[PDB]
């Protein structure tokens, strides 16, 4: 839901 | 080094404006959100704004403390953030930090701006090298999940933030393997597997309740 991009 | 350098700061009148700016090198800007986050004794560390992607048309949220005054925005092409601040009130003063990724590994060295829904950790704690130390960070809306995506942030001598652990217990890249997040006991959880002198500082804990960002009073980490 936030930012998740590793 | 990821490195994010902020400017605009200053000695502002009640009532004013002012822009802040953030430039990021190291690392693909244009792929993460960016946020601002601001510093104060009147207890920051508290979460201002956040700007999403050019595939989100930049979509913005903002604390209801400071919406409708201030304004995010971002420039991929120069891979830099801003931030607008208009009626400016004593309360607004204090360090603001760029920061990103992950959701908060990488901080700004922060700019300062003098004018002139509650996260709980231990006030202080007290460890000596090797030890195994745990901060904790509890939300009063019962227990956290993974779906308030933890992370945690520490704190340096003078105000110098690094990100350490994001979502529960992912660790930022190039962060130490003594240090670890889990979820223990409905709450979210830092552990130091070994202390060092080092790690002598401030944590802070952030929770992700479905739009925006609570951040934890901090944890005073000593180590004799």
């Amino acid at each position: 839901a936030p930012d998740t991009r590793p | 080094q990821v490195q994010l350098q902020e400017s605009g700061g200053g000695l502002v009148q009640p009532g004013g404006s002012m822009k802040l700016s953030c430039v990021a090198s190291g690392f693909t800007f244009s792929n993460y959100w960016m946020n601002w986050v601001r510093q104060s004794p009147e207890k920051g560390l508290e979460w201002v704004a956040e700007i999403r992607l050019k595939s989100n048309n930049y979509a913005t949220h903002y604390a209801e403390s400071v919406k409708g005054r201030f304004t995010i925005s971002r420039d991929d092409s120069k891979s830099s953030v801003y931030l607008q601040m208009n009626n400016l009130r004593a309360e607004d003063t204090g360090i603001y930090y760029c920061t990103g990724v992950g959701q908060f590994a990488y901080w700004g060295q922060g700019t300062t701006v003098t004018v002139s829904i509650v996260v709980t950790q231990e006030s202080a704690l007290t460890t000596s090298p090797g030890e195994t130390v745990t901060l904790t960070c509890r939300s009063s809306t019962g227990a956290v999940t993974t779906s308030n995506y933890a992370n945690w942030v520490q704190e340096k001598p003078d105000h110098l933030f690094t990100g350490l652990i994001g979502g529960t217990n992912n660790r930022a890249p190039g962060v130490p393997a003594r240090f670890s997040g889990s979820l223990i006991g409905d709450k979210a959880a830092l552990t130091i597997t070994g202390a060092q002198t080092e790690d002598e500082a401030i944590y802070f804990c952030a929770l992700w309740y479905s739009n925006h960002w609570v951040f934890g009073g901090g944890t005073k980490l000593t180590v004799l």
